[PDB]
């Protein structure tokens, strides 16, 4: 609460370029299958769910920013996901933990005046999509 | 002493050498004859043997320090460090296959050498090594983008 | 040769729709609403 | 022979490669003949037979009818145990309470591929190599062959690759070249005149 | 036939979210990277 | 004979939908813009009218297979 | 029946203008004008019989001297194209440059045989037996071929066809699964041999796309 | 689809093209006074 000042924060960003590679070394099989190294990483994610889990949990102090209530979500999601699981289309739920990666925006602020600026430099050429789908419901009407 | 690196003959026998390395490497072709492979594999071997000539000409004319003072000078001399090494490793035990092509494209590089002096070409590789790090903030946001992606496609086709 | 030089051809003559369609007009790419324009006029005269 | 044929019916082997497999293994019952006794077995993180004998049958022309069509109903769903898939099969070929032929006793594996070698059970179930194992790789994939390489090389019996429909054929007869091997060496007293069946001509 | 046909919105999204981010990347590096290169030679050409 | 009147129900949204302030202008600019330089299409024009020609005089005779790239619906035969 | 019918038609028109063209020369005793004797040359001395049917296409081309803007479009157009004299130029070598590298790399690799069971060029002859669609119950008698790719890497010239193809960004994805399954100098593919190779081609249409881009923008914004 | 092709992604796509990029030629004026402009003219007569 005191020491989550700079060591605390590349450890979390640390944790979230792991999680990352774990989750791109995941070999999706065909109707159930798998291999050894799924299995470990199945082991594995649960440590990543539990200090992300605990990263909101001593989150006290924040709770209106726009990537925190999506920390929250993934979060909730993960739990909810990991507690349908123990007890027995889960698998279908887990499409969430691509939403992690998301999170490296929010801690490089390089990147977050990026994407801030490249969302409103679009508000203008509005009015062009706007035609498009404008257009686009007109043909389709007519065909 | 100084003049036989400037002199205007040198830089367009340089043209003709550079020419005549890129002709070596762009005659090549499926089922060429074994002819060819003999005039094209001993053509290279006149021309690395010319080639470090002209760079030991180079290096005792105009000093060992000032040299490694542009890029492009550090680059011709690893092409021609380079070449020395396929040179030797096809001759000895070491086969490679495929080290072999990996070689034959880096002599490739030597025509960078008459395009050097076009005055235009410098700029744009100047400005994009002076403006890379205004935009790699972009560039990553676009890979992220990419892999979020490439996850969330492969949890839900995969 | 015949459909290599139409294509280049006609990628040639579609770069003179973009430097002769749009970049003729440019008194719209730079707009600047918030200052000044012909805006102000049409609302104007449409008051008077 | 007694053979009996493992057929790997895990989730990585849905698609084009199931049908490749449930082929191979039909167009291989067709080189078994009366004196032949067969079986077939599946296995996904379990292992049970796809028809509804439970041991070696005559394979006949109404028992083979019988696997085959029992082949063309399998379903590629789950996880890949091998020392499952194979603790069964040398269960059923250690029976002797059925009538069975008493020789060359094989085990036909057709599968993709896997990284487990399963190495504990052929030192527990066949110390002796009395049981040949021949292995199959069916489909297009990337899956370690490796494995399944070493499976038919330790217990004398041979790899091999089907990655299309033309391979099937030829693919599924060259194990003859491997059970010969014991009738060549003998000489004079294998060289023995039979009669088949009555068949057309 | 189904809901089969509402996983059409992924690859919607990968091309019209994917192909706008590689403008901003494609125009604001030859925007002001070949525009830097114009007054590059300008003072070139004013020593020349 | 009664799809030609059946059509054009569609195009009463547009006299109505497109007042939005702005879009009026973006449009009328653009359609402003393109005819004001009708030279430059008629270089494309020119462009497509020697090009069909010579395609048509020099791969015209090709016949139209089914499984082929020239077919009943892709041909050098006639201009259109 | 109609192919004569317009064979008269060009009587008349090379008659008005046989008879208008040397009114021309009347009031002369500029440069443009020398098409205009091209043109009636070519029909009369078509009155090889394959170049003069196609060559006296020019009939509009001529139309832009009778005309006003069309020929200071044409004006501008000769002094845009003048524009991307640098970078045209650099875009032709580095095309060479990496039709040279795909030479060395997919070299004779792209061969293949009718049946995919064969993979040397020696087991490919002769007579097999196809099952179409996949059916083991409707085979076929084909013979077996051993066919190169249409677009493949064997010299300098097919490289540099199969990258423009590839920068046109047209059948790419084809030609980037060919060169993954390329095996060796004369023997057939195997599946994701090496995928990795596909460096090249994402390389390729990277610098590929940024210098389509290049010179878009300083031709038309900038 | 004729029609479709040339009013659509034809024509569309040069108006979302032009106005897109007519912005980074507009930050271009303002990025001539924002601190980059002038640097990139001192650092151009140094080196040579
Ligand atoms: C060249 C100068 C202009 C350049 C234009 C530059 C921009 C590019 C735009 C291209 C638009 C082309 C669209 C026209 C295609 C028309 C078409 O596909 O019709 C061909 C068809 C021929 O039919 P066919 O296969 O012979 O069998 C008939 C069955 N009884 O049917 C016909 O032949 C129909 C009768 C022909 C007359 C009306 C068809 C349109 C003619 C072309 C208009 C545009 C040029
Ligand atoms: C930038 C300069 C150095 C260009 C150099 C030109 C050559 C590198 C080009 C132009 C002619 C090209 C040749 C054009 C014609 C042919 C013949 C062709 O082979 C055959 O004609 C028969 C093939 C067979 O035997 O199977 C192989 C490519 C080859 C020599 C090409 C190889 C590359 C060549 C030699
Ligand atoms: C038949 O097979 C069984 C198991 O495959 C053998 O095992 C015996 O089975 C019978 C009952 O079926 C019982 O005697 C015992 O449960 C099993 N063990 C022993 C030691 O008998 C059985 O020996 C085989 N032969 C016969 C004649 O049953
Ligand atoms: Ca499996």
């Amino acid at each position: 609460s005191i020491v989550e000042w700079k060591p605390f924060d590349i450890f979390i960003l640390l944790a979230i370029f792991a999680n990352c590679v774990a989750l791109a070394i995941y070999i999706p099989f065909p109707e159930d299958d798998s291999n050894s190294t799924n299995h470990n990483l199945e082991k594995v994610e649960y440590a990543f769910l539990i200090i992300f889990t605990v990263e909101t949990f001593l989150k006290i102090i924040y709770v209106r920013n726009g990537w925190n209530l999506l920390d929250f979500v993934i979060v909730i999601v993960g739990l909810f996901s990991v507690i349908l699981e123990q007890l027995t289309d889960v698998k279908a739920l887990r499409a969430f933990r691509v939403l992690r990666p998301l999170r490296l925006v929010s801690g490089v602020p390089s990147l977050q005046v990026v994407l801030n600026s490249i969302i409103k430099a679009m508000v203008p050429l509005l009015h062009i999509a706007l035609l498009v789908l404008f257009v686009i419901i007109i043909y389709a009407i007519i065909g | 002493c100084r003049a036989a690196v400037k002199s205007v003959t040198f830089y367009w026998l340089v043209i003709v050498l550079v020419f005549l390395n890129t002709l070596t490497i762009s005659s090549e072709h499926y089922n060429q004859p074994d002819w060819l492979t003999q005039i094209q594999d001993i053509a290279n071997k006149v021309l690395l043997a010319l080639f470090t000539c002209e760079m030991l000409v180079k290096m005792y004319s105009l000093g060992l320090q000032a040299y490694f003072v542009s890029l492009f000078n550090r680059f011709d001399c690893f092409v021609v460090c380079g070449g020395i090494t396929e040179t030797i490793l096809v001759e000895l035990e070491i086969m490679s296959p495929l080290g072999i092509s990996v070689f034959r494209c880096v002599r490739l590089l030597r025509i960078f050498k008459v395009t050097r002096h076009w005055t235009s070409l410098s700029n744009l590789v100047a400005s994009l090594l002076n403006s890379m790090k205004s935009i790699a903030s972009l560039l990553l946001l676009l890979f992220l983008f990419i892999i979020i992606f490439s996850l969330l496609g492969m949890q839900l086709f995969g | 040769v015949y459909f290599i030089s139409f294509y280049m051809l006609c990628a040639f003559l579609i770069i003179n729709l973009f430097v002769a369609v749009i970049m003729d007009n440019f008194d719209y790419l730079t707009r600047d609403w918030s200052i000044l324009g012909p805006h102000h006029l049409d609302e104007f005269k449409r008051i008077w | 022979k007694d053979m009996l044929i493992l057929v790997d019916v895990s989730g990585s082997v849905s698609g084009l490669t199931l049908k490749l497999i449930r082929t191979s293994v039909s167009e291989m019952l067709e080189t078994l003949s009366d004196d032949d006794f067969v079986n077939v077995a599946s296995f996904n993180s379990n292992a049970q037979d796809v028809s509804c004998f439970q041991h070696l049958v005559q394979a006949n022309v109404r028992n083979k009818k019988v696997l085959k069509d029992a082949v063309n109903n399998i379903t590629a769903k789950g996880i890949t145990d091998y020392k499952k898939g194979f603790s069964f099969a040398f269960e059923q070929l250690l029976n002797y309470n059925v009538s069975r032929a008493n020789c060359n006793k094989i085990i036909m594996l057709f599968t993709d591929g896997g990284e487990e070698r399963a190495q504990e059970i052929f030192n527990k179930y066949n110390k002796d190599k009395k049981v040949r194992v021949f292995t199959f790789s069916v489909g297009q994939h990337n899956y370690d062959r490796g494995p399944i390489q070493w499976m038919a090389c330790e217990n004398k019996g041979y790899y091999y690759e089907i990655p299309s429909i033309g391979a099937i054929r030829i693919n599924t007869q060259e194990y003859l070249d491997v059970l010969g091997r014991p009738m060549v060496l003998a000489g004079d007293k294998a060289k023995q005149v039979q009669w088949t069946n009555v068949y057309l001509d | 036939s189904s809901s089969g046909m509402i996983v059409c919105i992924y690859f919607i999204i990968l091309f019209i979210c994917g192909n706008y981010i590689l403008l901003n990347v494609f125009l604001a590096i030859a925007v002001d990277n070949l525009a830097d290169a114009e007054s590059l030679n300008t003072a070139q050409k004013e020593e020349a | 004979s009664i799809t030609f009147f059946r059509l054009f129900r569609v195009m009463r949204l547009v006299k109505l939908l497109s007042r939005g302030e702005g879009i009026r202008t973006l449009l009328w600019t653009f359609i402003k813009s393109f005819q004001a330089l009708p030279y430059v299409a008629l270089l494309i024009a020119m462009l497509f009218f020697i090009y069909a020609v010579i395609g048509m005089q020099m791969f015209g005779k090709v016949a139209m297979r089914d499984n082929n790239q020239i077919n009943r619906n892709n041909n050098f035969q006639t201009f259109p | 029946f109609r192919n004569t019918i317009l064979g008269y038609f060009d009587y008349a028109f090379t008659a008005i203008f046989t008879v208008e063209i040397l009114l021309k020369m009347t009031t002369f005793g500029n440069y443009f004008n020398l098409l205009d004797m091209l043109v009636v040359g070519v029909s009369l001395v078509s009155f090889v019989v394959k170049i003069l049917r196609v060559l006296r296409v020019l009939r509009p081309l001529r139309a832009i001297n009778r005309a006003k803007g069309l020929k200071h479009v044409v004006q501008c157009v000769f002094v845009a194209i003048r524009t991307i004299g640098n970078i045209m130029i650099v875009t032709t070598l580095l095309q060479f440059m990496f039709a040279c590298i795909g030479v060395q790399l997919f070299k004779g690799k792209f061969y293949r045989c009718t049946d995919e069971a064969k993979s040397n060029p020696e087991e490919c002859r002769g007579l097999f037996i196809l099952y179409k669609d996949g059916d083991v119950d409707s085979p076929v008698v084909r013979e077996r071929i051993w066919q190169n790719s249409d677009f493949n890497f064997d010299n300098v010239l097919s490289a540099m066809m199969a990258l423009f193809t590839v920068s046109t960004f047209e059948g790419w994805p084809a030609l980037l699964y060919k060169a993954i399954d390329s095996n060796g100098e004369n023997i057939g593919p195997i599946y994701n041999h090496r995928v990795e190779i596909s460096i090249f081609f994402i390389i390729y249409i990277i610098i590929v796309a940024f210098f389509m881009m290049n010179i878009f923008v300083g031709f038309v914004i900038v | 689809f004729v029609s479709l092709v040339i009013f659509g992604s034809f024509f569309v796509l040069n108006l979302v093209l032009g106005v897109l990029s007519g912005e980074f030629s507009k930050e271009r004026e303002k990025a001539k006074a924002r601190g980059d402009f002038q640097k990139l003219r001192e650092k151009q007569q140094l080196e040579e």
